[PDB]
C-alpha cells in the first residue's frame, strides 16, 4: 500500500521518512482528454540520498547499543515527495491507515519544505502521531492550535531577518530591495525583515515574488524592476529551484554591480554557486547552521551497492545517475565493480555536516523518549496516576508526551530539550563566497558569526578584513540613495 | 463513516457538502495524561445553517424539472466543519474513500474559510475531484499548479483591495493604519493593500495583527498602538469571530473617534454589527457582493421540523437553538411551535449574496451533467471526438466540462469560468446606520464599483447619504 519505491525494514516499532529525492516534478499541462496517470520527477537530488542514510545508520547504532532500548529492534518505512505536496499526502495516507493488516508508525521524521510540512502535519495531527522536522524553520509552524505534534530540531526564522537587518545597518546603508518566494518560507520571513529594517530607519525600494514556475513575462518584469534601480544591496529569501530561473536570466543579461544577502536555503546551494555564474552572484553573504560530528558516518555512506543494500530501493537510480550506466535487470551496462571516489557529486563531497546532524538528533530524541518510557517505576510515571506507560503496547500520544519533556545529553556535550513551541535555539554562522585559486570552483569562508544568548546589539560579529565584496574588490560599496 | 451528525440522501449521483454550522470549537488544555478525545463545538450559526437549505432546495428543484436530467436523480452528503481545519479533514477522508459499500462522490460545494478551502483542496486534487467554493476568496487558490479542480462562484481580493485604496485616495487621506487577520484571508489582501496604497503616496502609520486565539497580553499591546496614534483610519482585513476580542477590548476602554474601513466579510456580520457597540463601530463604510433572486426560497425555509425532516440530521438542534427548549426522545418542546416568533438570521435577511452563489454551484455542475447527457457522437471534447458515458460518469469527465461551462442563470445573465477557475462581480458600498425605531443597525448603500469600466473610472460615491461616526455630515481629517 502506497508509491512503489522505497526502503523499507521490519521490526518492533516502525518509523516513518520523507526526504526529497528529487528536486521537482515534470512539468507537462495536463488535458482531460484521457484518464490522468502518475507525474513523474525529473531531476535528482545527490544530497538529499544523503540525508537519508542518516536515518539509516542511526537506527542501526541504536540496534547495536545495549545501553539504548535493549532486547527491541526499530524498523522504517522511508518515501519520496520530489518537495511536492501531492507525494508526501500520498505516503502520509500510507502511514495512517491502520493507525485507524498494516504495522502502525509510532513516529515520523519530517519534510523539508515549509509547505510540504504544513500539508503533512494537518494529517498527522488528527491522530496525534509525532512529527520531527529537520529542516523546515517556519513560523507559522509555531502555533500550536493548529499543529498540535510538531517538533523541529532547527531554528525558525526570526533571528535570521533580524541580523540582516543589523548587518545592514552595521555596513551603514539605508536603500535596498528585496525578492522573496512565493511560500510559507518566504512571505513571512521577508514581512519580518522589512518592519525591523523600517524601525531601523531604512528604505526599501521595491519588492518582488518569485516561483520556480514562473513564466517568461513575469521573469522578464522582474528583471526590468532590478535594473531600473539604484539600489545595489538586494535581500533574497528564498530556496535554489526557486531561484534558478531568475538566476539564469539575470547572467544571460550580463547584470554586475550587486550585493545579494542570502538566507541559509540557498546559501549553500549548488544550483545557484556555480563557477559559471560567478560574475553575477560572486561575493555573496549568507548564513549557515552549526556543525556536528558524526564519528563513522563517511565509511557508511562509502559501503552502498546495488546489489547488497537490498533494504534500499534507492540505491540503483543512486548507482545509474552516479556512473552514468544502465543496470540489467546507448548507456553502458555496469560492472558492478565501480568505486564512488571517482565521480565528484555531493554525496561524499562535504565540508560539515549540517541537516544530517538534524536527522541524527531527530532519531536519537525518538530513541531517548522511549528509553524514557521504558526505565520508569510505578508511582513517578507522567500520566493520570503516575502509572507507566507498556512498553509492548504502546502508542504515539505516549511518545508524543515524553518528547514534550525530553531531556537529555548528546553525543558533543550539550543538552538538547525542547521548549513549548517544539523549538530550538542555535546560533548562526555568517559565510562569504570566494573563488579558488587551484580547483577554480566556489569556496564558503566563514568571516563571523551570530551569537543568540547575547542582549540586543551583542550579537553580531563581521571580521571585515576577510570580506571580498565582489570576489576581487576590498573597499565597502555604497548604497545610500543620495549623499550627504 | 464519518461524522455521525449529517444530513443525506440516496440518489444516482451523490453531491458533497462543507458548511460551518458551528463558530468554533471549545478551548480544552491538553496534558495528554489519557487517551484524547474529539473536541466538542460552542457556537451555534444561524446564518450558515441557511446556506445548507439552498443546496438542498437547489437540488430538489434539478429533481423536479425534466428539462435538465430526466431519468435520473441527486443526493446529497453535507458535514459540519466548526470552521475548524481538522474537522474539515474528517469529513473530506470520507468522499475519496472508494477511490484509493461507501458510494463515490462527483463533485462537492466547497467550504467558507480560505485556510479550510486549501487544505480540502489539497486532497481532493489527488483525485481529481471537481471542488466549487461558494466564499472563499483568496489569490493563493488561482494557483492551477496546485490547486487543480478548484473552481469559484465568488471573485478575489485584489480588486477589492483597490477598491480601498481608491476610497482612501477619493476622500484625500494620507494617514491611515492597517489591522489584519493571521490566516490565508488576511494576509494576502492587506499585503495587495500596502502595495497599492505606496504607489498613490499614502503613508501607513502602523500594521497589526489578530486571531481568535489571542491571549489578553497581544490584545493588550495591540489596543496601546492605536491609542498612540493620530491616524483616524483603520482599514481591516478579517472576519467577525478573529475581530470579536478587539472589538470588545476597545469598547471596554471607550475609545471613540476612529473610521473604520470594512472588508466584505465582516462588513455585515451580526457578531460586530451590534447595538451596544455602536459608539465604536459606527459610521463604518464597507463592501457587499451582488443579490440575486431565488423564487420559492423563503416558503422552504419556513417550513423546517425536527420530525418531518428525515434526511435532515441538523434540525434537532436548529430546533433546540432557536425555541431554548430541549426535545424529549431547560423546558420541553411540544413541537408546534411557529419559527417566526422568534427573531433569528435565519429569516431574517434583506438581500441573498452569498446564499445565491450556493444555488448557481448546484446549477453550474447540473448544467455539467446535462451537457455530458447530451452529447452526440463526434463532437465531444475527449479523445477522437468521443463522448462519456453517463451511466459510469467519472469526476475528471466532470472537470473538463466545467472547464468549458457557459449557461444562462434564473436572471437572464451568462455563466461561465475563466482559465483560473475564477469569476468577475460588482461591488456595493455600504454605510451603517442607526434605526430610530428600533435601535438596530442599518446599513445603507451609498455607492458601487464598477470592474468592467476603465482603470480610474470604477468607483463612485454618492456622499450626500454618509452619516461620519453614525451622526455628523463633515468630512473628518487624517494627515499627520
Ligand atoms: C548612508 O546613510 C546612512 C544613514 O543616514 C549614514 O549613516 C549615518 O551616518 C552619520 C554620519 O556619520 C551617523 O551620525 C549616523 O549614526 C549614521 N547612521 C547609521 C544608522 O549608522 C551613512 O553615513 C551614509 N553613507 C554615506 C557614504 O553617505
Ligand atoms: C554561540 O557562539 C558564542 C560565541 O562564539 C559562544 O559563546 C562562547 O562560548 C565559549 C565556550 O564557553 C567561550 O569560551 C566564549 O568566550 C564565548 N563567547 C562569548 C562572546 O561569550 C556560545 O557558546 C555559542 N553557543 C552554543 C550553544 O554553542
Ligand atoms: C490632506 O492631504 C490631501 C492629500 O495630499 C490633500 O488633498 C489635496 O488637496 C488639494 C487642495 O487643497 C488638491 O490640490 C490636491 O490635489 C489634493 N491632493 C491629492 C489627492 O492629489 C488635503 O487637502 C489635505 N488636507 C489638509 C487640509 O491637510
Ligand atoms: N528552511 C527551509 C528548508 C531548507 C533548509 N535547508 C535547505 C536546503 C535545501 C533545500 C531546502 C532547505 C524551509 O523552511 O523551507
Ligand atoms: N471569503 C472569506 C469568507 C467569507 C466571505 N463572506 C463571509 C460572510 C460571513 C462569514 C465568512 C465569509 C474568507 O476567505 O475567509
Ligand atoms: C535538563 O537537565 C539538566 C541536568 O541534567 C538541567 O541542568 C536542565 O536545566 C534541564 N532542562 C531544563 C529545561 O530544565
Ligand atoms: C457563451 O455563450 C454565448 C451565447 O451563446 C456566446 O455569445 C459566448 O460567446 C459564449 N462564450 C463566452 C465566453 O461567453
Ligand atoms: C456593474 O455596475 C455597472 C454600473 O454602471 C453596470 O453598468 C454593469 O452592468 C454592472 N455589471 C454587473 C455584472 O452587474
Ligand atoms: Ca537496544
Ligand atoms: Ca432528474
Amino acid at each position: 500500500y502506497g508509491p512503489d519505491q522505497r526502503a523499507q525494514k521490519k521490526g518492533d516499532i516502525i518509523l516513518g521518512g520523507l526526504f526529497p529525492i528529487h528536486f521537482g516534478v515534470a512539468a507537462k499541462d495536463q488535458d482531460l482528454k484521457s484518464r490522468p496517470e502518475s507525474v513523474e520527477c525529473i531531476r535528482y537530488n545527490f544530497r538529499g540520498f544523503r540525508w537519508l542514510q542518516a536515518m539509516i545508520f542511526a537506527i542501526e547504532e541504536i540496534n547495536s547499543s545495549p545501553a539504548l532500548l535493549p532486547n527491541l529492534t526499530l524498523g522504517y518505512r522511508i518515501f519520496d515527495t520530489c518537495n511536492t505536496v501531492s507525494k508526501a499526502l500520498e505516503a502520509t495516507l500510507s502511514f495512517v491507515a491502520q493507525n485507524k493488516h498494516i504495522p502502525s508508525t509510532i513516529a515520523v521524521v519530517g519534510a523539508t519544505g515549509s509547505g510540504v510540512s504544513t500539508a503533512v502535519a494537518n494529517l498527522l495531527g488528527l491522530f496525534y502521531i509525532p512529527q520531527v522536522s529537520y529542516a523546515s524553520s517556519s513560523r507559522l509552524l509555531s502555533n500550536k492550535n493548529q499543529f498540535k505534534s510538531f517538533l523541529r530540531t532547527i531554528p525558525n526564522d526570526e533571528h535570521q531577518a533580524t541580523a540582516m537587518a543589523d548587518i545592514i545597518e552595521y555596513f551603514r546603508w539605508n536603500w535596498v530591495g528585496t525578492i522573496a518566494a512565493d511560500d510559507d518560507y518566504g512571505r513571512p520571513g521577508i514581512e519580518k525583515f522589512r518592519e525591523e529594517a523600517e524601525e531601523r530607519d531604512i528604505c526599501i525600494d521595491f519588492s518582488e515574488l518569485i516561483s520556480q514556475y514562473s513564466d517568461e513575462e513575469e521573469i522578464q518584469h522582474v528583471v526590468e524592476v532590478i535594473q531600473n534601480s539604484t539600489a545595489k544591496v538586494i535581500v533574497v529569501f528564498s530556496s535554489g529551484p526557486d531561484l534558478e530561473p531568475l538566476i539564469k536570466e539575470i547572467v544571460r543579461r550580463n547584470i554586475t554591480g550587486k550585493i545579494w544577502l542570502a538566507s541559509e536555503a540557498w546559501a549553500s546551494s549548488s544550483l545557484i554557486a556555480m563557477p559559471q555564474y560567478f560574475h553575477v552572484v560572486g561575493g555573496t553573504i549568507g548564513f549557515a547552521l552549526k556543525a556536528g560530528q558524526i564519528p563513522g558516518f563517511r565509511e557508511f555512506l562509502k559501503k552502498v551497492h546495488p546489489r547488497k543494500s537490498v533494504h534500499n530501493g534507492f540505491a540503483k537510480e543512486f548507482w545509474e545517475e552516479t556512473f552514468n550506466c544502465h543496470l540489467q535487470e546507448f548507456r553502458p551496462l555496469c560492472t558492478g565493480d565501480e568505486n564512488i571516489s571517482s565521480v565528484e557529486t555531493p554525496y561524499i563531497d562535504y565540508t560539515h555536516l549540517r541537516i544530517s546532524y538534524n536527522v541524527y538528533l531527530a532519531v536519537y530524541s525518538i530513541a531517548h523518549a522511549l528509553q524514557d518510557i521504558y526505565t520508569c517505576l510505578p508511582g513517578r510515571g507522567l500520566f493520570t496516576n503516575g502509572s507507566c506507560a507498556d512498553i509492548k503496547k504502546v502508542e504515539a500520544w505516549q511518545v508524543l508526551k515524553h518528547l514534550r519533556h525530553l531531556n537529555f545529553t548528546n553525543n558533543m556535550g550539550e543538552q538538547v530539550t525542547f521548549d513549548e513551541c517544539g523549538d530550538l535555539v542555535g546560533n548562526y554562522s555568517i559565510i562569504n563566497w570566494h573563488l579558488s585559486p587551484e580547483d577554480g570552483s566556489i569556496v564558503f569562508k566563514e568571516v563571523g558569526y551570530y551569537n543568540v544568548y547575547a542582549k540586543k546589539g551583542e550579537r553580531l560579529f563581521i571580521n571585515e578584513e576577510k570580506i571580498l565584496w565582489s570576489g576581487f574588490s576590498r573597499e565597502v560599496p555604497f548604497s545610500n540613495c543620495s549623499r550627504d | 463513516y464519518g461524522p455521525d451528525q449529517r444530513a443525506q440522501k440516496k440518489g444516482d449521483i451523490i453531491l458533497g457538502g462543507l458548511f460551518p454550522i458551528h463558530f468554533g470549537v471549545a478551548a480544552k488544555d491538553q496534558d495528554l495524561k489519557s487517551r484524547p478525545e474529539s473536541v466538542e463545538c460552542i457556537r451555534y450559526n444561524f446564518r450558515g445553517f441557511r446556506w445548507l437549505q439552498a443546496m438542498i432546495f437547489a437540488i430538489e428543484e434539478i429533481n423536479s424539472s425534466p428539462a435538465l436530467l430526466p431519468n435520473l436523480t441527486l443526493g446529497y452528503r453535507i458535514f459540519d466543519t466548526c470552521n475548524t481545519v481538522s474537522k474539515a479533514l474528517e469529513a473530506t477522508l470520507s468522499f475519496v474513500a472508494q477511490n484509493k459499500h461507501i458510494p463515490s462522490t462527483i463533485a462537492v460545494v466547497g467550504a467558507t474559510g480560505s485556510g479550510v478551502s486549501t487544505a480540502v483542496a489539497n486532497l481532493l486534487g489527488l483525485f481529481y475531484i471537481p471542488q466549487v467554493s461558494y466564499a472563499s476568496s483568496s489569490r493563493l487558490l488561482s494557483n492551477k499548479n496546485q490547486f487543480k479542480s478548484f473552481l469559484r462562484t465568488i471573485p478575489n481580493d485584489e480588486h477589492q483591495a483597490t477598491a480601498m485604496a481608491d476610497i482612501i485616495e477619493y476622500f484625500r487621506w494620507n494617514w491611515v493604519g492597517t489591522i489584519a487577520a493571521d490566516d490565508d484571508y488576511g494576509r494576502p489582501g492587506i499585503e495587495k493593500f500596502r502595495e497599492e496604497a505606496e504607489e498613490r503616496d499614502i503613508c501607513i502609520d502602523f500594521s497589526e495583527l489578530i486571531s481568535q486565539y489571542s491571549d489578553e497580553e497581544e490584545i493588550q499591546h495591540v489596543v496601546e498602538v492605536i491609542q498612540n496614534s493620530t491616524a483616524k483610519v483603520i482599514v481591516v482585513f478579517s472576519s467577525g469571530p478573529d475581530l470579536e476580542p478587539l472589538i470588545k477590548e476597545i469598547v471596554r476602554r471607550n475609545i471613540t473617534g476612529k473610521i473604520w474601513l470594512a472588508s466584505e466579510a465582516w462588513a455585515s456580520s451580526s457578531l460586530i454589527a451590534m447595538p451596544q457597540y455602536f459608539h465604536v463601530v459606527g459610521g463604518t463604510i464597507g463592501f457587499a457582493l451582488k443579490a440575486g433572486q431565488i423564487p420559492g426560497f423563503r416558503e422552504f425555509l419556513k417550513k423546517v421540523h425536527p420530525r418531518k425532516s428525515v434526511h435532515n440530521g441538523f434540525a434537532k438542534e436548529f430546533w433546540e437553538e432557536t425555541f431554548n427548549c430541549h426535545l424529549q426522545e431547560r423546558p420541553l418542546c411540544t413541537g408546534d411551535e411557529n419559527i417566526s416568533s422568534v427573531e433569528t438570521p435565519y429569516i431574517d435577511y434583506t438581500h441573498l449574496r452569498i446564499s445565491y452563489n450556493v444555488y448557481l454551484a448546484v446549477y453550474s455542475i447540473a448544467h455539467a451533467l446535462q451537457d455530458i447527457y447530451t452529447c452526440l457522437p463526434g463532437r465531444g471534447l475527449f479523445t477522437n471526438g468521443s463522448c462519456a458515458d453517463i451511466k459510469k460518469v467519472e469526476a475528471w469527465q466532470v472537470l473538463k466540462h466545467l472547464r468549458h461551462l457557459n449557461f444562462t442563470n434564473n436572471m437572464g445573465e451568462q455563466v461561465t469560468f475563466d482559465e483560473c477557475g475564477d469569476l468577475v462581480g460588482n461591488y456595493s458600498i455600504i454605510n451603517w446606520h442607526l434605526s430610530p425605531e428600533d435601535g438596530s443597525i442599518v446599513f445603507k448603500e451609498v455607492g458601487y464599483y464598477n470592474v468592467y469600466a476603465k482603470k480610474g473610472e470604477r468607483l463612485f460615491i454618492n456622499e450626500e447619504k454618509i452619516l461620519w461616526s453614525g451622526f455628523s455630515r463633515e468630512v473628518p481629517f487624517s494627515n499627520c
